[PDB]
């Protein structure tokens, strides 16, 4: 470290001041303590990712990790600034840590070319703070669950040292948001799950044969006409990245559109509709990643009171931000302690339970698996993930009393949205 | 009867006034916003005193009184 | 042609915006952390070219908080160093630098600034700020002053007048005109007979038609006004509810087209209005009084006012778009085209009022294209004009917005306080030749000295607001620091205002933004 290097960080550690967190102790060895020993995990080396990595490195963090499973695409280049075009086809984490470690001296960015699923709790337990700039909802749901599962409750009460602060940024056009989550203390991802906009999807009948919009034509080709005609070889899935596949859908959508008299099918709309593409610029990403970074710094250093929860940002019409404290849900299926309460007739089928699990706007599971202790062994009522078992059990979708379940019994639910076993308590009626 | 004048701040900071009653379901508040501003109710997410306002519950059980300010809010999927 | 590279943003401001962007030239003053973060966010999307004026050497601490300076830069010129790194971001972007300082520039080559689309000055002291803003105001060059000071982030925009057509509103009420239908629409409606329809043909009629049909029946059955109070629109929903065709057994069917119509009674009896925003535009001296100098925007503004008197019976052109509904292809498409064509016809009608003013203006009637006229007709409800007070106005003893400051100080922790502290800090600087509490040696007595400066500032402008002493303490704490993450935030916020100016798309903020890294709260003021 050279003369002056950290002069922009030092004032907030060495000096006291009226607006500090009540735990703040001014010292000339807080900085070195941070650089040396504060382990921080960044999740995603994308738009938000790159910016977080920059922000932490220049903020006095040094023991930084990154996870990203994706590879470098040409379209990343308008914002994912750690990648140059000669890097296309390389793993983001690799390139991102390579860039950072050269640009910011002594930085110890450690790349993990990995899915977040690849890791289990042993791994995540080691970090002091986890910041993520993730892609979608489902993965935010996963990491939320993983950090909650790390929590140790000793007979009803919570060991605070087992909390791993989670900072989540998300971004979409010129709108963006940032969260500070304290698993088991403040509102988690799932507590505020209904905050995401509707993931607009079309009635299969409109796609089937009632299009009114160009998007419907491309969707027709996507889920219907591609399986029907298997044009790039039978048993070859639609690859959204491949320029030939996209070309095929595009022409095949101009046909369908011209038939029903629909102007609007472009190569850009096709590529959008298929990949469900989020419009992205660097400026919005920067804004959000900065907020998150500021908060990581605040939590790790106690230099100020962390953001109490939530911030929304909008750039379209002037500049607007709203900050608030999201209330924790007492009933939350993720972060609350005691099992869910579900009420069914003893002559409810089991399909009925699954339908409840899939559709409930508070549960929103996508491919759940139900398990209960019937007789001696744990018994798998129904599982979806391994087709071996989604066949040995398929019959069971007809009964609950016929299955052997009693009022009061708890069922173990598992789903891809989370590594946790969600517990439901059954009540007959 | 009650004639409560609440305000709603949109995602751009635009503030709008709405006349409601304590019995009015959250559903209807969203319809009042749509009527002035064209924001489809399905896209609306209302926040008052930290609480995410359920369509089916009412104004009363969020303790929303006279000059109260509701805030439309969003959660963004991409990164 | 790799336009795959800009895909994600092309989806926001389009090809026409992207072109505007790729032919702009932006000047940055001071290549500090704030400076290069703003600049990083313009190079990435592919700003045409850039010039960094900066007359400083890279300090030790400069290399500490900047992603675009290195340990090796220490000693070298800040502008030149920053540019070498920023250019590596995007090889479609042309960089430049000038080793002369801002003050030096203004003394020897003020006209230098007439080559830029936008000037973005960062971290300027009070005097330089005031000299620059003045020159550029009279030179009519768009200025953006940005500043990171401790956890406080601040930016002032200054464009005398910035008129925008394509304002990209997140939401708006649809232009359906059911309340005042155009002749070509009434034709399409009467080609629909509800009672005498087939099976599927009933459950596939677009809800707009449906509401129209029943709006006739109501207008008939009331011999007078249409439904206006909430009690009335409820009954109208019920009258619609009747039309749902029952079956053999006796139960109403699940015709969603009718359910949608029932839902949309909320909006689609709008009353077709001229937004009072557009009212203000029409009544503006620059629309009323066409001259030969008048710019392209105000021509078109008048070509709409004149349409409001003549062809429009008192209203704006038809938008020509319709929301998606429940309907079969043909019935939707045919309905879409009745809307589409009327617009394509109201545009061509405005395009005639275009030439009729270009006669008085004495210019060829094809200078404004049919690609420009579409956008203006589409967005006839969405036009905005942002005008900015000059800095001299803000800083004037007899022109300061006391009302705005005092009003906002009601909450003693309102963002405005951070601005007042900035103004205190700035006069601290010019009294002292240095910022407060920079050195640990100086923090103690500077709290004293800074309060005194604040007192004097508030006295000069006759401002009787009270500032918590914790702010004086905290601003000394800062010691003119420029924390990266504060400056990153400004970098994003600012960069996109500059992109707004360049593309003339979206709406610029009006005047003064204040971001507070402490509370993670922000606010806009019109100072
Ligand atoms: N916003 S961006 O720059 O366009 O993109 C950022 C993403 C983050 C990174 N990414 C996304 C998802 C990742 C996962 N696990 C996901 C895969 C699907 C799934 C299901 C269930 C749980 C988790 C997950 N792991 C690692 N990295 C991920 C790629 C891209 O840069
Ligand atoms: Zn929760």
């Amino acid at each position: 470290d050279w003369e002056g290097r950290w002069n922009h960080v030092k004032k907030f550690l060495e000096r006291s001041g009226p607006f500090t967190h009540p735990d703040f102790e001014p010292s000339t060895e807080s900085l070195q303590f941070l650089l040396d020993t504060c382990k921080v995990l960044v999740i995603g080396a994308g738009g938000l990712g790159c910016e977080l990595l920059k922000n932490l490195a220049l903020s006095g963090f040094r023991q930084i990790h990154v996870i990203d499973m994706d590879t470098i695409d040409v379209s990343n280049l308008n914002r994912q600034f750690l990648f140059r075009p000669k890097d296309i086809g390389r793993p983001k984490a690799e390139v991102a840590a390579e860039f950072l470690n050269d640009r910011v001296p002594n930085c110890n960015v450690v790349p993990h070319f990995n899915k977040i699923q690849d890791f289990n709790d042993t791994f995540y337990r080691q970090f002091h703070i986890i910041v993520c700039g993730l892609d979608s909802i489902i993965a935010r749901r996963w990491i939320n669950g993983m950090l909650i599962s790390l929590l140790n409750y000793e007979d009803g009460v919570l060991d605070p040292s087992s909390i791993v602060p989670l900072i989540d940024g998300g971004t979409e056009g010129f709108k963006g948001n940032a969260r500070v989550i304290l698993p088991g203390m403040t509102a988690c991802i799932e507590c505020t799950l209904e905050l995401y906009p509707p993931q607009v999807n079309f009635p299969m009948c409109t796609i089937a044969s009632m299009p009114r919009l160009p998007e419907h034509c491309i969707e027709y080709v996507r889920m219907l006409q591609w399986p029907k005609e298997q044009p790039f070889g039978e048993g070859v899935p639609l690859d959204g990245d491949d320029p030939e596949h996209i070309q095929w859908i595009f022409q095949k959508s101009l046909e369908r559109a011209s038939q029903y008299n629909i102007r609007g099918v472009t190569y850009r709309l096709t590529q959008g509709v298929v990949k469900r593409i989020i419009p992205a610029v660097a400026s919005t990403n920067a804004v959000i990643a900065a907020v998150c970074a500021t908060e990581v710094f605040k939590i790790a250093t106690s230099a100020y009171i962390p953001l109490n929860n939530y911030l929304v940002f909008n750039d379209v019409d002037g500049l607007y931000t709203y900050t608030f404290e999201a209330e924790r849900k007492e009933n939350c299926p993720a972060c609350s302690q005691l099992p869910q309460n579900i009420q069914f007739s003893p002559s409810a089928k089991l399909q009925e339970v699954l339908d409840y699990l899939t559709n409930s706007a508070s549960l929103q599971m996508k491919s759940p698996a139900i398990t209960a202790t019937l007789e001696g062994k744990n018994r798998t009522l129904y599982l979806q993930s391994v087709t071996s078992i989604e066949e040995r059990t398929r019959p069971n979708l007809s009964k609950l009393k016929e299955l052997g379940l009693v009022d009061g019994q708890e069922l173990a639910v598992a789903d891809v949205t989370t590594p946790q076993t969600v517990l439901f308590k059954l009540h007959f009626t | 009867h009650h004639h409560m004048l609440i305000k709603v701040k949109t995602l751009t900071g635009k503030e709008i006034e709405i006349d409601i009653e304590p019995t009015d379901k959250v559903e209807r508040i969203k319809e009042r916003v749509e009527e002035k501003e064209g924001i489809p109710p399905q896209q609306q997410r209302l926040i008052y005193s930290g609480k995410q306002m359920n369509d089916e519950k009412t104004a009363a059980d969020y303790k929303i009184l006279g000059g109260s300010v509701l805030h439309l809010v969003l959660a963004l999927r991409g990164g | 042609l790799k336009e795959q590279k800009y895909d994600r943003q092309l989806r926001l401001w389009g090809d026409h915006g992207q072109e505007a962007l790729e032919s702009a030239h932006v000047c940055l003053i001071n290549a500090t952390a704030t400076g290069t973060e703003i600049l990083k966010n313009l190079v990435l999307p592919g700003i045409g070219s850039f010039t960094i004026i900066d007359g400083n050497q890279v300090s030790g601490e400069d290399a500490g908080n900047n992603f675009f300076l290195q340990r090796s830069s220490i000693g070298k010129n800040r502008a030149e160093a920053a540019m070498e790194f920023l250019q590596e971001l995007n090889s479609d972007v042309s960089g430049s630098f000038v080793e002369e300082s801002p003050e030096n520039l203004l003394d020897n080559d003020p006209s230098f600034f007439c080559r830029f689309t936008v000037v973005v000055a960062t971290q300027l002291p009070e005097s330089t700020s005031l000299r620059l803003a003045d020159v550029l105001w009279n030179s009519q060059i768009p200025l953006l002053i940005c500043r990171t000071y401790g956890l406080v982030g601040y930016m002032r925009i200054i464009i005398k007048e910035h008129p925008v057509i394509e304002s990209h509103p997140d939401n708006a009420l649809e232009d359906l005109r059911l309340d005042k239908p155009f002749p070509e629409l009434r034709e399409h409606f009467q080609s629909y007979d509800l009672d005498h329809m087939e099976k599927k043909d009933h459950s596939h009629t677009p809800w707009i038609v449906i509401i129209a049909k029943y709006l006739a029946q109501w207008y008939s059955e009331t011999n007078g006004r249409i439904p206006k109070t909430y009690k009335e629109k409820e009954d109208f929903r019920d009258l619609i509810r009747q039309g749902i065709l029952k079956n053999e057994n006796g139960a109403p069917e699940d015709e969603e087209n009718f359910e949608e119509a029932i839902k949309n009674v909320n909006t689609a009896l709008n009353t077709t209005q001229i937004p009072s925003s557009i009212e203000d535009i029409f009544n503006d001296d620059r629309c009323i009084n066409i001259t030969k100098q008048t710019p392209s925007f105000w021509i078109l503004a008048r070509a709409l006012k004149e349409f409001v008197a003549k062809e429009g019976q008192g209203n704006l052109p038809v938008r020509g778009t319709i929301p998606d509904m429940i309907a079969d292809s043909g019935k939707y498409i045919k309905l879409q085209n009745v809307y589409r064509e009327k617009a394509k016809k109201d545009a061509a009608a405005v395009g005639n009022h275009v030439a009729k003013l270009l006669q008085s203006i004495g210019q060829a009637p094809e200078s404004i294209s049919e690609k420009e006229l579409k956008l203006l007709c589409s967005n006839s409800a969405f036009l905005r004009v942002v005008r900015c007070r000059s800095l001299a106005e803000e800083y004037g003893l007899d022109t300061i917005n006391k009302d705005e400051i005092i009003s906002s100080m009601d909450n003693p922790d309102n963002e405005i306080v951070l601005y007042l502290m900035l103004r205190a800090v700035d006069r601290f600087h010019k009294q002292q030749g240095r910022y407060p509490g920079v050195s640990n040696y100086q923090v103690e007595e500077d709290i004293g000295k800074l309060k005194s400066c604040l007192t004097g500032f508030l006295q000069e402008y006759g401002l009787s607001v009270m500032v918590k002493d914790d702010y004086v303490h905290e601003f000394c704490r800062y010691g003119a620091a420029e924390p990266h993450t504060i400056a990153a935030f400004l970098g994003g916020a600012a960069a996109q205002e500059v992109i707004k100016i360049i593309t003339k798309q979206f709406v610029i903020f009006n005047n003064t933004y204040i971001y507070s890294g402490m509370s993670q709260t922000s606010a806009t003021f019109q100072l």
